[PDB]
């Protein structure tokens, strides 16, 4: 791992992280929002 | 150009787990199904299943299913199998392909360099190394017994002595240990005069012999 | 819902259709079949995965402590520190909702714009010999057989051999 | 199995040679064929796909066609380099999985037999001390690579402790063995002779040695 | 028989990065980033004061060295690593606010 | 490659088209004969540079020297000053990067979408007396000569002129 | 721009329209008739409503001073405050001009797409009775009647009960 | 020019820039990135 904080490790390759705001090391960058979900689909019609 | 690079060889005990991983370098294989084909000793490539991370598909051969867990981590580029309750009928070698598309019908156009899989009830063990004794040339040589798993290397005259030196095979015992010999063809005049040791290093074992062979 | 095609005037998706995004469905004399197409989900799947792989990327940035968890610093500093990183958890945060709807919304309308570029192909191979009636389908006015729509597929139907049977009717 | 290969073809260098491969309707009947080369102890090569197509890397001797529920590999121009397992496969549909053919191995004809040099170790005195006695039987420098090994123990056939590798290719295109034979210090003293005799297309090359 | 609408192209053009694809070719693009520096500092039509051996809060206290520097005008101020504020031994107490103080001053 | 024209259904473009972005390259009894659309040219070329007047804007915005190159300031303060600072790299650098990807994917598709709107312009005027292809061409299925060819150019190609004639020929 | 309808081929839009953005200017036998769509205008509408409450949006998001108006801070870090808070207004206000730049070319575009799709659509209804003459038009080749328009409009009319009327009728 | 670092101007219209960090002045915004070209054509097909 490359991210640290009084708490352990953030290991992952997400941008961001809703964590720890004083991680330091190489972090996803620190966010307000728990969740942020990113669309690899199409719109999704059934009937 | 993409390359697909496997983890490394796997020595397993009867009913225990093995997880290989294929590694896309070069480039991403995200959008492309990847298979796990594997090849047992002397025997022809049998599919095991496939997963084809974007599309969101994964497949199994029928009979493999259940005992077989195939995944992706789209963010390391990275492909893998994982095999469960393993017999010597799964020894093995084990390999990633890349088909022409994002799933399974397409011909398979990148290839891993494959993982070997032996599943023995022997536990590793470094070899017991003797000295093969001897005109124009003669023939000397070690005798590396009794080790496991594969591989061993051989050196002679630490490195200094490579002409004429053959390292046959080894041969599979029904202990589940392997042997090799190591003869080196040499000038007979040559005898009471130049010394002539092998090396036998074993990695798994942490073994290093060397062994002096006298006429 | 930019180009009218998903959600548009095609009806709905196939939950059928396993082996693609987009696909062809037919019924002629012989019976009805189904077979999704290679070169189009191939085209979208790759411009989500090329989004994806500018995302998952790793910033190769470090940060140090500049700040003690176990004994403060002084207080003054200490409320500096703290409001410059409070102001750059506001930038990433709005970064990063907006970085998402917008990638979102273009995601989608990459895919309107895949299903409408394989229908207005198909159509353009057809020429005269079939009609839009606009549910995502071509009534054929000649009949066909199961080795010509498999020549629809791989794009290599020919118009010219069907079109005068197709034009009576 | 579910694609059957003829298990061997051969050719001369120059020579067109073909590899069959049959199936069922579930597969090549309904489905496109690929075919696959592979050298030993390295990964397969797409050879063709969609039945006849080439990548454009593969020489253009290889070529490919399928009728009915079969199809056939031909290479145009044997070279010597083509020496290789051959693999024809398809998707199946009643298997819902990739099948394989069982494959086929090439051999390329018109290379000069090569009887086999033979060396015979006899048990090391190091050994002896450890209980335990091996007579060491190196084959080297044969062709075609297929060899059978018979001990003597005096002139009487041992039946027991013998262990032969399979034939493996040498850097020189010909072939390499070794068998061992496991016997107690007491067997090794116990006669007068042992011999190590290996037969190869009929004649027979053999060695001694004696405690 | 025909019209035939299309868009032209060039033989080598230069590649470009998308939300979408990386390195995809284009007819012609433009660079954004400055790399070129000009090693030199450019005043003109600026009032120019270039401090050499006074050190910029020298022109405050006074020391030999700042003698034509006691009261002059600038646009811009240039200090040297040269620059001394100092005669006799000793500091400025917060020197740093006080140099921010007087290079806008 | 979002509406389908450049690098779609058009195979390719023309090195040898100099004068525009866009044009017309038919072939009839005369002879062949090739000239760029202005209209739509200069329609494309007008949003690129719409788009770097904008970026190639200057900030007025000044900033001075809170750090000393000469004689390091107090290390505390240095180190939030450093670490500020670093964080402004950060945000620009991703600023820098995004921006940049994005009028890329949209000048691409800006390009793609002019192309198909000089088509299916030029399809509109023919109304009944051609067909698509599907290569970004127009079978005229009736003689036409080299007037009539700029005639569908500067947009005056008259239709129900040469309507019977084309029809029966279909 | 990006679809060609509006401020394109369309030549320009209908001041005499209050009710809609898009929608329908006859002439037939009968008479002139207008009337605008429901089914896009509402479309439209509905993704500018989606923006707005997206941006309408409040930070839930509490700063304190770190600054004194009344009797100024030391000087130093009286300076840094002022540099970082300087600096957040340059990220900010290229924000602002960015996000609000985009917005209105997506609003543009999401404007000529609903057009471009009320055409295309009542194109796709009308098969093979009328043409494109391409000012945002469709010449109807039969006789048609102030009953058949409505059939058009919320989209109920029938193609093959005036197919051969109106195709005889092109030539 | 009106941006200025200790090895001299930076003279330049474009948004960003590359060559020092420390500038000051009026001044392209400093970033990471050697180079990011932007797109003044069309998609390039050739033959």
């Amino acid at each position: 791992g490359d991210c640290y904080h009084s708490g352990g490790t953030i290991i992952s390759n997400l941008p961001f992280q809703n964590i720890n705001s004083r991680a330091v090391g190489k972090c996803p960058r620190y966010v307000k929002q728990e969740s942020l979900l990113l669309a690899t689909g199409m719109k999704n019609v059934p009937e | 150009q993409v390359q697909l690079v496997q983890s490394g060889a796997e020595v397993k005990k009867p009913g225990s787990s093995v997880k290989v991983s294929c590694k896309s370098s070069g480039g991403t294989s995200n959008n492309y199904a990847i298979s796990w084909v594997r090849q047992a000793p002397g025997q022809g490539l049998d599919w095991m299943g496939g997963i084809s991370p974007i599309f969101g598909s994964t497949a199994y051969a029928q009979k493999f299913q259940g005992r077989v867990t195939i995944s992706a981590d789209i963010f390391s580029n990275t492909a893998y199998m994982e095999l469960n309750s393993l017999t010597s009928e799964d020894t093995a070698v084990y390999f990633c392909a890349r088909h022409g598309n994002y799933y399974y019908y397409s011909g398979m156009d990148v290839w891993g360099q494959g993982t070997t899989v032996t599943v023995s009830s022997a536990s590793t063990k470094g070899p017991s190394v003797f000295p093969l004794a001897p005109g124009g040339t003669a023939a000397l040589g070690c005798l590396v017994k009794d080790y496991f798993p594969e591989p061993v290397t051989v050196s002679w005259n630490s490195g200094a002595l490579t002409s004429g030196v053959h390292t046959f095979p080894a041969v599979l015992q029904s202990s589940g240990l392997y042997s090799l010999s190591s003869v080196v063809t040499v000038p007979s005049s040559s005898l009471g005069t130049q010394t002539y040791i092998c090396n036998v290093n074993h990695k798994p074992s942490n073994t290093k012999v060397d062994k002096r062979v006298e006429p | 819902g930019l180009f009218g095609a998903i959600a548009g005037f095609i009806e709905n998706g196939w939950e059928g259709l396993i082996d693609g995004w987009y696909g062809f469905r037919h019924q002629n004399a012989q019976g009805e079949g189904t077979a999704a197409d290679y070169k189009s989900t191939q085209s979208a799947i790759d411009q989500i995965t090329g989004k994806l792989n500018r995302l998952i990327e790793k910033t190769n940035q470090q940060f140090e402590l500049i700040d003690n968890e176990f004994t403060e610093v002084e207080r003054q500093i200490g409320n500096v520190i703290n409001w410059t990183r409070d102001s750059m958890t506001e930038v990433w945060s709005y970064n990063a909702e907006l970085l998402v709807a917008m990638e979102n919304q273009h995601t989608i309308d990459l895919a309107d714009s895949e299903m409408n570029k394989l229908y207005e192909r198909v159509k353009r191979q057809l020429r005269e010999n079939a009609e839009e009636d606009g549910t995502g389908c071509f009534e054929i006015f000649h009949k066909c057989d199961d080795d010509c729509m498999a020549s629809i597929r791989n794009n290599t139907y020919d118009h010219s051999k069907y079109r005068e049977e197709a034009i009576q009717n | 199995s579910a694609l059957t290969q003829p298990p061997a073809v051969s050719g001369t260098p120059g020579q067109r040679v073909t590899i069959s491969c049959s199936g069922s309707d579930s597969n090549i009947g309904r489905r496109s064929v690929n075919w696959y080369q592979q050298f030993p102890g390295t990964a397969p090569k797409l050879l063709i796909y969609s039945n006849d197509q080439r990548p454009s890397v593969v020489p253009d001797r290889f070529s490919g066609s399928k009728s009915g529920t079969s199809a056939s590999l031909a290479i145009s121009g044997l070279q010597s380099e083509d020496e290789a397992e051959y693999y024809c496969a398809a998707w199946d549909d009643s298997l819902k999985g990739a099948v394989f053919g069982g494959g086929t191995q090439l051999t390329v004809l018109g290379q000069p037999k090569a009887a086999p040099s033979v060396t015979l170790f006899p048990p090391s005195s190091e050994e002896l001390q450890a209980n335990k006695a091996t007579l060491v039987c190196l084959i080297s420098d044969f062709y075609p690579g297929a060899v059978t090994v018979a001990w003597k123990a005096d002139s009487s056939p041992v039946k027991a402790g013998v262990e032969t590798t399979t034939p493996s290719k040498q850097s020189n295109n010909k072939y390499a063995a070794s068998s061992y034979l496991s016997l107690t210090p007491e067997q090794w003293k116990s006669h007068r002779s042992y011999s190590c005799q290996v037969t190869h297309e009929g004649s027979t090359v053999e060695k001694t040695v004696a405690p | 028989d025909k019209i035939c609408l299309g868009h032209h192209a060039v033989s080598n053009g230069t590649k470009v990065n998308t939300l979408t694809e990386r390195g995809v070719e284009v007819v012609n693009a433009t660079e954004t980033v400055e790399r070129t520096n000009v090693p030199r500092i450019c005043s003109k039509g600026k009032r120019t004061v270039d401090l050499g051996q006074c050190g910029l809060l020298g022109t405050i206290t006074g020391p030999p060295q700042c003698d034509q520097f006691l009261e002059f005008s600038a646009d811009l101020i240039i200090e040297r690593r040269e620059g001394s504020d100092v005669c006799y031994p000793g500091k400025f107490v917060n020197e740093e606010a006080l140099r921010q103080i007087l290079r806008e001053s």
